């Protein structure tokens, strides 16, 4: 059991850097469709659910407050992944402290590609 | 935007009240401030237009009258 007799805070208004969030790796099977989902769609054998391997994922980080984005996505800069989708990258939002009101969420979602410059999300997930 | 009449009081209102009004608002020194008037200078200057074509018009019909 820990211990911490004094709580140190700042107020989000005064934290004037960028709020980063590290998107580090995704645990878990993405199941793969039956072979009448390739033959309803061709293009699915050529989608990155049919490549072996961890396929090469990346998160679209963007920041949403009373359901308007705040700004842009950041997205993971390539990584290839052999046996685990390990990311360990440090993503720079691009909201300040300052910037980001009571209700503000953090929505990641994780693409893969879909074919030829189609990219089709994965999964979701909002804090 | 929802402006589709200028009022005879505002014709210049875009070049010396909206344009200039807003004018400080892409320099400042808040990033948000920055963000939003990079995500709507692009929006005012078309909204201006639009009003800049709707005083011509009325001016050659007024012309025409």
């Amino acid at each position: 059991m820990g211990e911490a007799e004094k709580f140190h805070y700042i107020y989000s208004c005064d934290l004037d850097i960028n709020v980063q969030l590290k998107i580090g790796s995704l645990e878990g099977k993405r199941e793969q469709k039956s072979y009448k989902a390739v033959l309803e769609d061709p293009m699915l054998k050529f989608s990155g659910l049919y490549q072996e391997t961890c396929s090469d994922l990346y998160v679209t980080c963007q920041v949403f407050a009373e359901g308007k984005p705040l700004a842009l996505p950041v997205r993971t800069s390539y990584k290839a992944f052999s046996t685990r989708w390990n990311w360990n990258e440090w993503l720079k939002l691009p909201v300040k402290y300052p910037d980001l009101p009571r209700n503000a969420q953090v929505a990641l979602t994780i693409w893969d590609v879909y074919g030829p410059g189609k990219a089709v999300p994965v999964g979701g997930t909002t804090v | 935007a929802l402006v589709k009449e200028v009022p005879r009081n505002d014709i210049n209102i875009y070049p010396e009240y909206i344009l200039p009004g807003i004018a400080h608002l892409a320099q400042d020194d808040a990033t948000i401030v920055r963000l939003a008037y990079a995500e709507n200078i692009a929006l005012l200057a078309e909204t201006a237009l639009r009003f800049l074509e709707l005083v011509q018009l009325k001016n050659l019909n007024m012309e025409n009258d």
